[PDB]
């Protein structure tokens, strides 16, 4: 009732997926508004693409 | 402004756009592009303050690196072979440099920074026709020369822009901010198929356009640009709250709704090129749109929010303006699931 | 087909330019009337099917879950009626309007000729019954269940799209008559494994499982009484009936892929049973008893032997039956008491002696006491598996023993003992709530008499 | 501390109408005694007297579609046939072997 | 491709990697955005020129105008800026956020 | 598929002059009884927006919806059976001109072929 | 006996900058209700 | 033709109906004192169109029939019981202030859009400006919260930052001890439960606040109570003297096409007026919403739109 219904079989699919998801959100969504990180990311991206891929 | 040269401006952000699809020359795309820019940049500051100041130049400084790259692209593909017309490039660097422009000026990741901020600083109607009419000259040259892009680079923004879009809808009261993020994953979905198939590219860019249509005329009947702002709407008219929690249904691709036709046929395609790893991932990606999605129908339709005293003399007032083609832009987006094998019209 | 197709889709119009004190007879009669129809699909016949046309098919397994979801409706605007009685004539029959899409649906989804018809539908269900769980439920934690049974399902089911539109463009066709003739082993390979999986996952998700259980206690609990008796009765059953369609061309793999879930199920059963036995709630017992019997169903379909499919169709159906019973039963004890805890309400049998031999007979076919069809079903999966491996009689047996158990626990606990004496509001039991029970209890006790109606297409 | 201990402007929760009160044999279906009372009359004559009395004895005499006692009959001639002409019953190839062909082995 | 053509794009990518620096002053991000222009002016018109492209001769002009009026735009834009800070400083775009 | 190139396409062309050799789809086509079904659907709809009575408001709106609903879907249905027609025309001709990319397999009948059995135990 | 709806506590949730606030962005602060932000004539001496 | 975009496109400006008459007055004076008889001759003598004190139930003379609807569905509030009980524990200070305000908007919305449709000035008497008085009082009298008074002044800043104020204020001066007496002599009830402190503190949020600031920008005649009944000196010195500090000089057809779109469509008026702050003063629980809006609903010409009402006898619905 307790140790798997209740903990673990709710820790390890739903609560897990929801935890990752919240902490990818947060990261994704935390941009302080600057455009300096936005183009020096920008930079980097388009010198990756040139590099890398071919 | 004046209605005179509001007009004027709109009907300028049409012709370049039509110049773009009309042209075969690529110093006349990118003409129209550079009208396109150079009229849309009013729109934006229509109702002046400084939030919207803000968005036209973020929006202005964006578009501007991608028409340079764009042209610094279209030089060296006439460096490398004289040839002005728009077909497959005779270049892989322009071919890379092309496809960051064009996806700058759609918003694909990781170019997507500019378009929550662009979103949230404008007007619900600038929004709107940001995000709808804004996405066809890109996508009408990027059908174009599909046969010259390389797949790794043009899959690898459009599942970046997937499960960007995802995360960051996730972390929005915002409403402009969900569409904008919304619209993101959209083009996502739209970009991975470019490769394979234009024609389920403008299949769900026309399902797309008729969803964002209905969801930001919606916002605009019901004048609300927050989450709270909108749970007060069923005080006052609950048929638009309704008919908005459909809409936002079909915009989570659920079957049997409108939604569901795009990714389906989409997923299709890709699996008959032996595409399988790259839809499922889209697929469990697309849930998180869902999800945010049905918060917004939970705080919106599906449970009533505590209300003001004033609303009751909003209760008295009906809606001067209203809006031609709603009706028919949410029967569109939800209930057009029958005529799927309609495509053939190559739309 | 269209003759049941096309009357359940006027009942609609119908609700709607009724009356404001008329709409509930209307929908009961002509629903009903439907169901008289239904009847109509068990003259089956022990060739193919009865093919009426390319898109929709009847067969063995199909008509008894058909006819259960046409006599269903009545029974749920039975039970609706008196919890919505202070709702306005819009949002009532907006309720209405979401049980007759429902019904549509699942209707439409038992046809299905074609695979991509067939999950267009059984996901096409899931949007009716999450409004209805998220609007007309009680608590707050309706949201969180709504939440819950809307991702796992999805979750669980959009590899099975995927891997239907990789078939088809392998096959050519996603017909079950073509998929049927045409059917070819599959090779001992890891795609063939990934496959197998993805054609599984979307089936076992909603049986529920069990590990894959935990929307069901929530989404059950928290929803109203309709949405209950729908969710129990033949929202459970969808991917049962799916299994026994997609299974045809998962062999050999089968053979082995389904060890892992063979040991869930069989553990799972008497995991779940066991926590039956010791449950504060009423609502969330049938819960868990819905599980022990579809893990029980699960085993039986995993096996692949006749006698497993014949006792697996009727499990479902008598299962279904007894399911909505037990639920309406709670529902009556809880638009009295107002508390939906088992141990409050006490000594009803004093009170209310009708319901209480409406609780002994729920009860007993809970018990799958001899010669119900319950009994049939368990007997028949219990066979099929000892004939599998005679192990599996020791586990079989001790889910009998928890299940006669925790059954008659919830007996005694609510309906005998000593009232409660500060409860001084036990109205006696309405003719609608006895016309309910009886609706729910005679046709189990007349299938009885003619299994073979409901033992599926290897009868 | 000039707060109210009132959070909103909230309606008080009312209690349960009975529906026996102002109208004993009630039914449960309505609090109109004319719609309670038709709507009782409905929902027993076709369930009870249409649905589960006609539909039943349907079912019951339902013809023999699936063609029990045609394989009945059919078994007896069989049986028959055989055991006048001393033939082994069922026999054990399902197909005649004359028209399957098995690839040779040549190992 | 000889080295003039090494040196003009070179000098765009140089153009593009300082306006992406963004220190401060957009003013900078406007002259970093021309920098790129006359670039894109200058290695069109030599490949023209060396082609002998007679028709295509009037596209360099025609770029030119173009960007020129973006420009005027942007510029415009920039003192829209000033006029609620005083300074054209990048950091104080920061009100929308993502 | 790509039919966008297909040589002597004209440019903008809604339902060139071939297609009308193909029979024109019944004005009781089930597809379009289901646009005329939408448009009555889109009259509903304003008429809910507007706050007006639902079902009877404006009954010459409504059958302005379910006319032009049905003109646009008699259209749509006619160009999109004369595009599935020349998918077929295309297929079969391509299939004709090549047939060492598609040769006939040697009809096998089931009594001389061997399959596998699995039991099932 | 009554049916749960969200009360002010529950729709406090929705009213700030971002949903799971974060301790970098507690300072975050939400936008104003019309969107328009407060926006918080030179002298010359001509001498001898 | 409703006016529009394409009404200003075709004919219609605004700058073609203004004959320097339109000159908006509003009259503004402490509890009991004349100053609505004088805003009624000042209306009465410069052709002007006056509108009379906004109450609790002006929209619902401006909104299907002209006659008020219940408390409860009209305001939920009553200045009476504020009278009374101005510290009740069910906030309605705070509730009756709220509407006050919302309704003095939705009235100078119509009377904006009475003078810009057809150029004949109006009349007002307290208008949005000079609310807020009434609103510092009960805060020093410790009859609302400071939490109420930051809701308003939030609300305040919103929608007024979107209106003209008006060219000529007119300031009856009439001291404490005169307007209780007068108060005292008119025979209500309720009103004599004013307290002195009251009127004294509506008048210092006058004098000190609201006549500097409106000075600042616009032109005020700050009259006695002897000097209030010669209306024809108040009109001369309305006619002498001539605005050139107030924005509305600088007003011009384009900004007057953008206020005529915004004073027409009163829910564009009244939009910010229910944000979504939860003060337990306004703030309405679910249930409680619901049935009084399914009330709302059930009134004879207010179920549809006002063309679309059978019950009242309206015909040929069907061809609308
Ligand atoms: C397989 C496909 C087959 C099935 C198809 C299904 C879809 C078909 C219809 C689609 C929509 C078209 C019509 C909808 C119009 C909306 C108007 C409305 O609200 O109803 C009021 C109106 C009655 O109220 P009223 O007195 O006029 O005025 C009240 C106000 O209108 C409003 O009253 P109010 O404001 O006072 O009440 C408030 C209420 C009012 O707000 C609403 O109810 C809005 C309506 C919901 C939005 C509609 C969705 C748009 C289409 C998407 C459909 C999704 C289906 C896919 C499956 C997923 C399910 C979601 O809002 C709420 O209560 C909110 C809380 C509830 C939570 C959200 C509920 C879920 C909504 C999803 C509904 C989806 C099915 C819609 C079915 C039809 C509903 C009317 O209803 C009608 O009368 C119209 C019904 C249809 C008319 C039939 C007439 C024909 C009969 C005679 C001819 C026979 C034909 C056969 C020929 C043979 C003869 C011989
Ligand atoms: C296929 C892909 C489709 C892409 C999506 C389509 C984009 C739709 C948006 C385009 C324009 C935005 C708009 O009209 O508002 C959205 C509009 C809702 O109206 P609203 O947002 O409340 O209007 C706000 C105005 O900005 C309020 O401004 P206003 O009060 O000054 O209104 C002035 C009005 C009145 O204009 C006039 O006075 C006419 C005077 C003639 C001057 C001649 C000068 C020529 C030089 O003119 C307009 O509203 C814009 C003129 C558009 C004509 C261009 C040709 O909804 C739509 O237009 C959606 C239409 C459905 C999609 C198109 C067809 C289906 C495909
Ligand atoms: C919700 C679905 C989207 C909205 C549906 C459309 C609603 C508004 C449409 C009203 C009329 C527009 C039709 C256009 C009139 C003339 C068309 C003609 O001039 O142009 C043709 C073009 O016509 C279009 O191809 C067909 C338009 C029909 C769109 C509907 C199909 C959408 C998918 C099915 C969803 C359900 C639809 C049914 C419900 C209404 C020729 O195309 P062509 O210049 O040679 O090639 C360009 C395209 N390429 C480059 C890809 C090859
Ligand atoms: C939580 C509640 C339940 C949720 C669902 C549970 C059900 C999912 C379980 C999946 C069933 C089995 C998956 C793969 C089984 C293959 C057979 C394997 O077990 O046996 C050995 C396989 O060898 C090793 O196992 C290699 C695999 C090791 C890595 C796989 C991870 C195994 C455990 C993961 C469980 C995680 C479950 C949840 C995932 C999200 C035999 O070795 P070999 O004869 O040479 O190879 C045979 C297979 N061939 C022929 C195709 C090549
Ligand atoms: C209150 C105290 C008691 C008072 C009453 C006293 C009388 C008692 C007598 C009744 C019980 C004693 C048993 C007697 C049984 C006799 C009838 C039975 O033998 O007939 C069965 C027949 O019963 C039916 O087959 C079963 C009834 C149908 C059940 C369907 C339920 C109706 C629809 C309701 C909705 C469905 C919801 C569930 C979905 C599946 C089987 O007959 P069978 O020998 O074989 O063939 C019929 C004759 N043939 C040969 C000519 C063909
Ligand atoms: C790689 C990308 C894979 C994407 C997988 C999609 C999973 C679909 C659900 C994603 C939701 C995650 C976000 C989330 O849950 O938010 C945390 C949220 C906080 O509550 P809020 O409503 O956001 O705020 C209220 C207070 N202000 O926490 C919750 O309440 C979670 C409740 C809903 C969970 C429902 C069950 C979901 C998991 C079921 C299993 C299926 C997982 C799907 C993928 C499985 C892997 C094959
Ligand atoms: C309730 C939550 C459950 C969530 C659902 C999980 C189901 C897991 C099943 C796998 C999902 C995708 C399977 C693909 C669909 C079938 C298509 C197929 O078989 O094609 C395979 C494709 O096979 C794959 O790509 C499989 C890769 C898996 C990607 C996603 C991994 C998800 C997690 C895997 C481990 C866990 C799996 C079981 C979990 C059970 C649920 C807990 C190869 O085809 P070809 O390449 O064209 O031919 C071979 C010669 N070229
Ligand atoms: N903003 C307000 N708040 C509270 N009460 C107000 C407000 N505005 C007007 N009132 C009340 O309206 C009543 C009548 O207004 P008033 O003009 O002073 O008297 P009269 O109509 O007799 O000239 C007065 O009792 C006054 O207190």
């Amino acid at each position: 009732s307790s140790l798997l219904d209740l903990i673990w079989l709710e820790t390890i699919l739903p609560k897990t997926t929801s935890f990752i998801q919240m902490k990818m959100s947060i990261m994704v969504s935390n941009q302080k508004g600057l455009i300096k990180l936005y183009f020096l990311s920008f930079l980097i991206t388009i010198m990756i693409s040139m590099t890398l891929f071919n | 402004m004046n209605p005179i040269i509001y007009t004027t401006l709109i009907m300028t952000v049409m012709s370049g756009t039509m110049l773009v699809m009309i042209s075969s020359h690529w110093l006349l795309i990118w003409i129209g592009f550079e009208m396109n820019l150079l009229a849309m940049i009013p729109v934006l500051m229509k109702n002046f303050n400084p939030r919207a100041t803000e968005a036209a130049t973020k929006y202005f400084l964006t578009q501007a690196t991608a028409s340079m790259m764009l042209m610094m692209a279209i030089i060296i593909n006439l460096l490398y072979s004289g040839q002005w017309t728009i077909t497959k490039m005779f270049n892989p660097v322009a071919m890379t440099m092309m496809t960051m422009a064009l996806a700058m000026k759609l918003g694909l990741s990781p170019f997507h920074f500019w378009v929550p901020e662009v979103t949230q600083g404008i007007s619900l109607q600038a929004g709107l026709l940001l995000l709808t009419w804004q996405k066809l000259a890109p996508l009408s040259v990027l059908c174009q020369i599909s046969q010259s892009i390389n797949p790794n680079l043009m899959l690898t923004m459009a599942m970046l822009s997937i499960l960007i879009g995802g995360w960051g809808g996730l972390n929005q009261t915002q409403l402009r901010k969900i569409m904008a993020y919304s619209s993101i994953a959209h083009m996502g979905w739209m970009t991975a198929v470019l490769p394979y198939n234009t024609t389920m590219t403008i299949l769900n860019l026309l399902i797309y356009i008729t969803m964002t249509l209905a969801m930001f005329m919606l916002l605009i009947h019901s004048s609300a640009t927050t989450t709270l702002s909108l749970s007060h709407t069923w005080n006052k008219m609950p048929v638009i709250t309704s008919l908005m929690m459909v809409t936002l249904l079909s915009m989570g691709g659920l079957p049997p709704l409108s939604g569901f036709m795009p990714k389906w046929m989409i997923i299709q395609e890709m699996t008959k090129n032996e595409s399988i790893i790259m839809p499922t991932l889209m697929a469990m990606t697309a849930l998180l749109n869902l999800y945010f999605y049905m918060r917004l129908a939970y705080s919106s339709s599906l449970t009533m929010f505590p209300s003001t005293n004033n609303m009751k003399m909003k209760w008295q007032f009906e809606h001067t303006k209203q809006m031609k083609l709603l009706p028919t832009m949410i029967v569109l987006s939800t209930l057009v699931l029958p005529m799927t094998p309609a495509l053939s019209s190559l739309n | 087909m269209l003759k049941i197709i096309i009357p359940t889709t006027m009942l609609l119009p119908m609700t709607w330019m009724s009356k404001h004190n008329m709409i509930w007879i209307n929908a009961t009669v002509h629903s009903l009337l439907i169901s008289l129809i239904s009847l109509s699909l068990l003259n089956q016949l022990g060739e193919n099917s009865l093919n009426f046309s390319l898109t929709f098919f009847s067969d063995s397994l199909s008509a008894p879950l058909l006819v259960l979801t046409t006599w269903l409706l009545p029974l749920m605007l039975m039970a609706s009626q008196s919890h919505l009685s202070k709702e306005t004539t819009t949002r009532k029959k907006l309720y209405i309007t979401m049980l007759i899409l429902l019904q549509l649906f699942l209707i439409m989804t038992f046809t299905a000729t074609e695979l991509i018809l067939f999950y267009i539908l059984f996901e096409a269900t899931l949007v009716p019954t999450l409004i209805i769980i998220t609007r007309w439920g009680n608590q707050t934690e309706r949201l969180n269940a709504g939440l819950y049974f809307l991702f796992y399902t999805l979750a669980g089911s959009l590899p099975l799209l995927v891997a239907l539109v990789y078939i088809q463009n392998t096959t050519g066709s996603l017909n079950f008559l073509i998929i049927h003739y045409w059917s070819h082993p599959l090779s001992n390979s890891w795609s063939n494994i990934f496959m197998w999986l993805a054609c599984i996952m979307a089936f076992m998700v909603k049986m529920p499982l069990y590990g894959l259980h935990l929307w069901l206690p929530k989404a059950h609990v928290e929803a109203p009484i309709a949405g209950s008796m729908v969710l129990a009765a033949v929202l459970l059953k969808l991917g049962g009936y799916g299994m026994m369609r997609i299974t045809t061309i998962l062999n050999p793999l089968t053979n082995y892929m389904a060890y892992p879930f063979l040991m869930l199920s069989m553990w799972g059963m008497i995991m779940t049973s066991s926590i039956c036995l010791r449950q504060t709630d009423l609502k969330s017992l049938i819960a868990y008893s819905s599980v022990s019997h579809m893990a029980l169903v699960i085993v039986a379909i995993m096996i692949q032997t006749p006698w497993s499919f014949m006792g697996a169709t009727a499990l479902m159906i008598a299962h279904g039956l007894t399911s909505s019973m037990l639920f309406c039963l709670a529902n009556t004890n809880y638009e009295r008491v107002h508390s939906r805890t088992m141990i409050l309400a006490r000594g009803l049998q004093t009170l209310l002696p009708l319901m209480a031999t409406w609780w002994l007979v729920a009860s007993l076919t809970n018990l799958a006491l001899p010669p119900s069809i319950n009994l049939i079903g368990e007997l028949f999966i219990i066979t099929a598996s000892f004939s599998w491996s005679n192990i599996t009689i020791i586990l079989m047996g001790m889910n009998m023993m928890i299940t006669a158990l925790y059954s008659l626990y919830m007996l005694i606990t609510t309906q005998r003992g000593k009232y409660t004496h500060h409860i001084n509001n036990i109205k006696p039991s309405f003719t609608r709530e006895n016309a309910l029970m009886a609706l729910h209890i005679l046709p189990l006790l007349l299938l009885t008499l003619n299994p073979k109606m409901i033992l599926g297409p290897l009868y | 501390p000039p707060e109210p201990t009132i959070r909103l402007q909230e309606d008080p929760d009312p209690e349960d109408e009975n529906l026996y009160e102002k109208n004993p044999d009630s039914h449960g279906y309505d609090k109109d005694p004319i719609v309670d009372l038709w709507n009782m009359r409905v929902v027993f004559f076709f369930g009870f007297s249409i649905v589960l009395v006609l539909g039943s004895t349907f079912v019951a005499y339902l013809p023999d579609y699936r063609m029990q006692e045609w394989a009945r009959r059919e078994a007896e001639r069989l049986v028959k046939y055989r055991e006048a002409n001393g033939l082994p019953l069922m026999e054990s190839n399902c197909f005649d072997p004359n028209k399957i062909q098995l690839p040779e082995d040549e190992d | 491709m000889p080295l003039v053509y090494m040196n003009i794009i070179m000098a765009f990518a140089i153009a593009l990697a300082g306006l992406l620096m963004y220190r401060s002053h957009l003013m900078s991000s406007l002259l970093c955005l021309e920098g790129m222009m006359l670039s894109l002016f200058i290695m069109s018109t030599l490949i023209i020129l060396n082609t002998h492209f007679t028709l295509a001769n009037m596209m360099p002009i025609i770029l030119l105008v173009f960007a020129a009026c973006e420009a005027a735009l942007g510029l415009s834009l920039l003192v829209m800026v000033s006029n609620t800070y005083g300074t054209d400083y990048v950091q104080n775009l920061n009100l929308l956020q993502c | 598929t790509m039919m966008s190139g297909r040589p002597g396409r004209v440019p903008l062309q809604f339902l060139p002059n071939e297609a009308r050799s193909l029979p024109p789809p019944k004005l009781t086509d089930p597809r379009l009884v289901y646009m005329g079904f939408l448009g009555y659907c889109s009259g509903l709809i304003d008429n809910a927006i507007r706050r007006r009575p639902v079902v009877s408001a404006g009954l010459h709106r409504q059958l302005l919806y379910v006319t032009s609903f049905v003109f646009f879907g008699y259209y749509l249905l006619k160009r999109q059976d004369y595009m599935y027609a020349l998918r077929d025309h295309d297929m079969f001709a391509y299939v004709k001109s090549h047939p060492e990319d598609f040769p006939e397999k040697d009809k096998k009948t089931y009594g001389e072929i061997l399959e596998e059995f699995h039991p099932v135990r | 006996a009554r049916q749960w709806q969200p009360d002010v506590e529950w729709a406090e949730q929705f009213g700030g900058a971002v949903m799971y606030p974060t301790k970098e962005t507690a300072h975050w602060k939400p936008p104003p209700w019309n969107d328009v932000d407060p926006p918080k004539n030179l002298t010359l001496n001509f001498g001898p | 033709l409703q006016y529009g975009p394409l009404a200003f496109v075709l004919g219609e400006r605004t700058t073609r109906k203004l004959t320097e008459t339109s000159k908006v007055i509003t009259v503004d004076g402490n509890i009991c004192s004349g100053k609505g008889r004088l805003a009624r001759e000042i209306a009465e003598k410069l052709g002007l169109r006056h509108f009379p004190e906004a109450g609790i139930h002006y929209a619902d003379s401006t909104t299907g029939d002209g006659k008020p609807l219940d408390v409860q569905l009209s305001g939920n509030c009553s200045l009476e019981k504020f009278y009374d009980d101005p510290k009740s524990n069910d906030g309605n200070s705070y509730r009756l202030q709220s509407w006050l305000y919302a309704s003095r908007l939705l009235q100078y919305a119509d009377a904006l859009e009475h003078l810009l449709s057809t150029g004949q000035g109006v009349v007002l008497e307290r208008s949005i400006y000079s609310d807020f008085v009434f609103l510092e009082a009960m805060y020093r009298q410790g009859f609302i919260r400071k939490q109420c008074v930051e809701h308003y002044n939030e609300v305040k800043k919103v929608t007024a930052c979107e209106y003209l104020p008006p060219h000529v204020v007119v300031y009856v001066d009439v001291p404490v001890p005169e307007i209780q007496s007068r108060i005292q002599k008119k025979g209500n009830p309720h009103e004599m439960k004013i307290t002195a402190a009251y009127l004294q503190d509506i008048e210092n949020a006058y004098k000190k606040t609201f006549l500097p600031e409106m000075s600042e920008k616009c032109e005020v005649l700050q009259y006695s109570a002897r000097e209030a009944e010669d209306a024809e000196k108040v009109v001369e010195d309305i006619e002498y003297l001539k605005c050139d500090k107030g924005p509305w000089p600088d007003q011009d057809d384009r900004t007057f096409h953008r206020l005529r779109m915004l004073v027409q469509n009163k829910l564009e008026v009244l939009n910010y007026t229910t944000i979504p702050v939860y003060l337990p003063e306004i703030t309405i629980g679910a249930h409680q919403s619901d049935r009084v809006f399914q009330k709302f609903t059930e009134l004879p010409g207010r179920k549809y739109s006002p063309g679309y009402n059978e019950d009242v006898g309206d015909k040929w619905i069907w061809l609308k």
